[PDB]
RNA sequence: AAUUCCGAUAACGAACGAGACUCUGGCAUGCUAACUAGUUACGCGACCCCCGAGCGGUCGGCGUCCCCCAACUUCUUAGAGGGACAAGUGGCGUUCAGCCACCCGAGAUUGAGCAAUAACAGGUCUGUGAUGCCCUUAGAUGUCCGGGGCUGCACGCGCGCUACACUGACUGGCUCAGCGUGUGCCUACCCUACGCCGGCAGGCGCGGGUAACCCGUUGAACCCCAUUCGUGAUGGGGAUCGGGGAUUGCAAUUAUUCCCCAUGAACGAGGAAUUCCCAGUAAGUGCGGGUCAUAAGCUUGCGUUGAUUAAGUCCCUGCCCUUUGUAC
RNA sequence: UCAAAGUUUGAG
């Protein structure tokens, strides 16, 4: 039972938790202080967000490989209330997507592929697929 | 006419009202609780989450926008 | 010899290309089971054909589907079409034309859209208004 | 599931209409009643096509109203399901039967058409088409709910459920059922 | 006393602004009896109006 | 037919109502008792059928 | 839980204890949902608490972070008054202090009879927006 | 729908318009087709690591790594054909022209473009090395350089955006488009992947792209899914203004744009009045092109989500024909 | 099977 086979919401939850239990990701010093994009009015409520984003990042990489930072921004994109002028797309934070990718690099979940960007790595492919199995054996529901 | 001043508390007489009355409604939504009592809305929601973990009210549905609960499940 | 039938469904600009196959009944789309796809309020929609025919018919028929284009709701409505068309195609070509007709009847009496496409498509804007038929506000005085 | 379709949950069969007139323009079972109240469904082709559309989907579409909620059908489907879930808790019986009963006793039976009459506007009262009574009922009550649910801590769904219940019952408490009796009464006042 | 009345023949769309269909009706209780009256909304040959009054019967308007 | 069902008399002929309205020109022309006509038509003094 | 404060008086402003804490603080001039949330996250507070809980040591602890953001690693950027002309300081101002800083800037330019000053003085639109049509009071 | 037809007939036979036409949209497991499409299902030739299920085989999943001496054209692109004509059945109709319904299947009706005669003293002499007359013509009404101004604000109006929140807001997460456009230029420059630096605006390195080749499976928004908030001008709203920071530029002060913190106004759905619109339409929603060193609250296109209501009438507002009256 | 609806550069 691979990860595609699973309800991706409840996956990234266990992935992040997995990444928390391991306790060797590398969350930077800002974390608390930083917004997460020019979109956002605020920072995240979930204080351990980094664990969550890494997961989503790794779980994307399982799905579409070779995805650089630029790639990551466009994925982590959305609406930009410009107040009294109308709304637009805004690209997510470069650095948080760079740091996540460098943090998953240090774990050896990911590796920089030929033709640029990151692809998630075999030893990584293990882990995501492992926790997919976990979720599928949560219960018949 | 309309001005409403809601509670944000574990405030004795209400707390008795929840734990006595609330589990013998057929609709137990925080909206229904907030109207009955003068309880905030956030307060209500959490209270109804406490009662669920206690087991005194059934879960119907637990959706983004609206949570539905029920009477104990009598027999 | 293999019993392969590539068929497509359609809605707006979504091409769902189901692919019926001499298999053991999967029915999974892009690369994951029908139980997700994940607009999810529109799940029953893309179960309908399977519920209306029963697993008996799909049983020994594996269906891989690929979608692209359109929006979420369309895409569904395309695959919805696709597989139920594709099954009908499968039965025609390998099973028997009495069975095809039996099925086709049981799809139509529910809904004509499960096989026949909406020729409807987004109608072009003409200047002097924001859309097609609507015009911009006239001032007068 | 193959022989009989439910509505996700609810029973389609054993939903009895009473008024032999809404009968045929309430579409809750010919046999054809569906799983979901979504459906691409081009029932705006010809004049009466609309009537063979299922009443729940008709309601669903109506719900989806005012600026923001334009073409937000899921948004509104979710509502319809929750209202129904609330109805089954509160009232019991099929929420489809209750919805139907609203439609029956909620839209007017007579109405006042604006005829010219010289120049200063004085109407004459007329009957209403069965389809017109269902259209009204549908939108009246759907609007009723929505109008209630603005600045109050109450779910659309919940108010939608409460309206459908107090319309199904001759309550004089639904916005619709009250609105219905107004019309008729005016309608009488220039018959 | 409410009476149901089956619609036998749409006559023609009257009303000021084009609205109230002039409509010939059978009377359901006793089909022998038949009024003509004006109706709002889309009507068609064969369906049922609920008339509250049943002794009024319009003509030109 | 309402009346002939609720008659005392078996059969009964039912009477009529004889009225010689006079109209002034305006009043005719207004209530459409008489239109205007073309130069040809004006001359042709047959009643309408 | 917690049966105490409910209403709160800090830094000459009030605060609703009955409000949630991040969104309660913001009632002080010179702190917004950003800076509050930060100031609390440095303080290490169960920010799902209402402000009508929260021990008086904690509200002191917050205030100290709030007044002294740079000592508690609330960085450059998150500071309304950076490199402030009158002395080489970069910091956050709070309460009536803020308003006084503001008045000292509009004074400064009024004293310089600067174009901006003058348009403040005259009570106009200052950030060269058009005014034929708008801001009529 | 049509001065479109049937028919009557001091008219007969013609011409323009209308229609036909062109582009478009929707049908083609039929044809021609492809390494700048897909591949397509295979073969799985595999890799690949336990990648998973599983004691192990056999499956599930993609990433892809693939060429060509695999196999095609369902999806793709776009050619040439086809295809619907009110043709078929039943009504109604001088049993003509036609109209209604229904079968099969798009049901004559997808939507644009072009578009008569005769006008208007409509607009344009600031689009033109189209141009009459008139004016000026070196102390210029030619031209160029600097500077300002077209942005000025008791006020009145017109298109517009954003709102007034809970069907919502935020905060995370999941997840789907289509039309285009793009440097190496008519006078100086584009689109941008990837990797580092920065919270961010951006900065610095290397690459691809005159393009179905790279940007780019254009990983859009709304929508969906969990968050919190809780009817409080509240976390709705984001005007106003202070402080700093980025870029475009020869230069940005009268804030060029951009980011950050702080500030937090009116506004709780809007009088009388009136606009626009009937099907993938309105409305929502984003994304392209235009201008563009810098760049959209405008517009011109695109798709995505997707209704209520009509299928009618001349009440108003208008138009087209007939007869009539007219001191116009 | 009839409510109210007055006026219109001197500037060619």
């Amino acid at each position: 039972v691979t990860v595609k086979d699973v309800n991706q919401q409840e996956f990234v939850r266990a992935l992040a938790a997995f990444l928390k239990k391991s306790g060797k990701l590398k969350v930077p010093e800002w974390v608390d202080t930083v917004k997460l994009a020019k979109h956002k009015e605020l920072a995240p409520y979930d204080e351990n967000w980094f664990y969550t984003r890494a997961a989503s990042t790794a779980r994307h990489l399982y799905l579409r490989g070779g995805a650089g930072v630029g790639s990551m921004t466009k994925i982590y994109g959305g609406r930009q209330r410009n107040g009294v002028m109308p709304s637009h797309f805004s690209r997510g934070s470069k650095s948080v997507a760079r740091r996540v990718l460098q943090a998953l690099e240090g774990l050896k979940m990911v590796e920089k592929d030929q033709d640029g960007g990151r692809k998630l790595t075999p030893q990584g492919q293990r882990d995501l697929d492992r926790i997919a199995g976990q979720v599928a054996a949560a219960k018949k529901k | 006419r309309d001005k409403l001043n809601n509670l944000v508390l574990f405030d004795k007489a209400t707390y008795d009202k929840l734990c006595k009355e609330v589990p013998n409604y057929k609709l137990i939504t925080p909206a229904v609780v907030s109207e009955r009592l003068k309880i905030r809305g956030s307060l209500a929601r959490a209270a109804l989450q406490e009662l669920l973990s206690k087991g005194l009210i059934k879960l119907v549905s637990k959706h983004r926008a609206q949570v539905i609960y029920t009477r104990n499940t009598k027999g | 010899p293999l019993q392969s039938v590539q068929v497509f469904g359609r809605k707006k600009t979504a091409t769902a290309v189901a692919h019926c196959k001499r298999g053991n009944g999967l029915i999974k789309v892009n690369g994951r089971p029908l139980e997700m796809i994940e607009p999810r309020t529109l799940q029953y929609k893309l179960l309908e054909p399977v519920l209306l025919l029963g697993k008996e018919r799909f049983a020994g028929v594996d269906i891989r589907v690929r979608v692209k284009g359109g929006g979420h709701v369309a895409q569904i409505y395309a695959i919805r079409q696709s597989i139920s068309k594709a099954l009908v195609a499968y039965y025609q070509k390998y099973v028997d034309e009495a069975s095809k007709k039996e099925i086709k009847d049981i799809l139509i009496q529910y809904d004509r859209t499960l096989l026949v496409a909406d020729p409807r498509r987004c109608e072009s804007k003409k200047f002097g208004g924001p859309g097609a038929r609507a015009r911009y506000q006239k001032s007068y005085r | 599931t193959p022989d009989i379709k439910l509505f996700g949950k609810w029973s389609t069969d054993d939903v009895q209409i009473n008024d032999i007139s809404l009968q045929d323009y309430i579409a809750v079972k010919e046999k054809y009643a569906k799983y979901l109240p979504h459906s691409a469904g081009r029932y705006a082709a010809k004049r009466f096509r609309k009537a063979q559309c299922p009443i729940v989907e008709r309601l669903t579409n109506s719900m989806m109203m005012h600026g923001r909620n334009n073409g937000k059908k899921l948004m509104t489907v979710r509502i319809v399901k929750h209202a129904f879930e609330i109805i089954h808790l509160l009232t019991g019986e099929n929420p489809l039967q209750v919805l139907v009963n609203a439609i029956i006793n909620s839209g007017p039976r007579e109405d006042s058409t604006r005829i010219g009459r010289a120049g200063t506007v004085r109407r004459q009262a007329v009957d209403v088409s069965p389809l017109r009574r269902v259209n009204q009922a549908i939108w009246l009550l759907c609007t009723g709910a929505r109008e209630a649910a603005f600045r109050n801590i109450k779910t659309i769904a919940e108010c939608l459920a409460d309206e459908l219940i107090n319309a199904a019952k001759g309550s004089s408490n639904s916005y619709a059922i009250k609105k219905k009796d107004e019309l008729e009464r005016v309608a009488k006042s220039n018959r | 006393p409410i009476k149901l009345a089956r619609v036998t023949k749409v006559i023609g769309k009257t009303g000021s602004q084009g609205q109230c269909t002039q409509v010939r009706v059978e009377f359901m209780d006793d089909t022998s009896h038949s009024t003509i009256r004006n109706v709002k909304g889309p009507v068609r040959e064969g369906d049922v109006l609920t008339l509250l009054e049943s002794e009024r019967e319009a003509r030109r308007l | 037919r309402d009346i002939s069902e609720a008659s005392v008399f078996d059969a009964y002929v039912l009477p009529k109502l004889y009225v010689k309205l006079h109209y002034c020109v305006s009043c005719a022309i207004h209530s459409k008792v008489v239109r205007n006509r073309s130069r040809e038509a004006r001359k042709d003094r047959t009643p309408p059928p | 839980p917690e049966k105490f404060q409910h209403i709160l008086r800090v830094l000459n402003t009030n605060i609703d204890g009955r409000r949630k804490i991040a969104f309660a603080i913001t009632a002080i001039k010179g702190v917004g949902r950003r800076y509050a949330h930060v100031v609390l996250r440095k303080a290490d507070i169960d920010l799902t608490k209402r402000a009508g809980e929260l021990t008086e040591d904690e509200v002191e602890r917050v205030i100290t972070i709030m007044q002294n953001p740079r000592q508690y690693k609330i960085p450059d950027w998150f500071l309304n008054r950076q490199k402030d002309v009158k002395d080489g300081k970069y910091s956050q101002v709070l309460a009536n202090g803020l308003d006084n800083k503001l008045r000292e800037d509009l004074e400064r330019l009024k004293k310089i009879r600067a174009h901006r000053g003058l348009r403040h003085f005259w009570g106009l639109r200052v950030r060269g927006q058009h005014t034929k049509t708008t801001g009529r009071r």
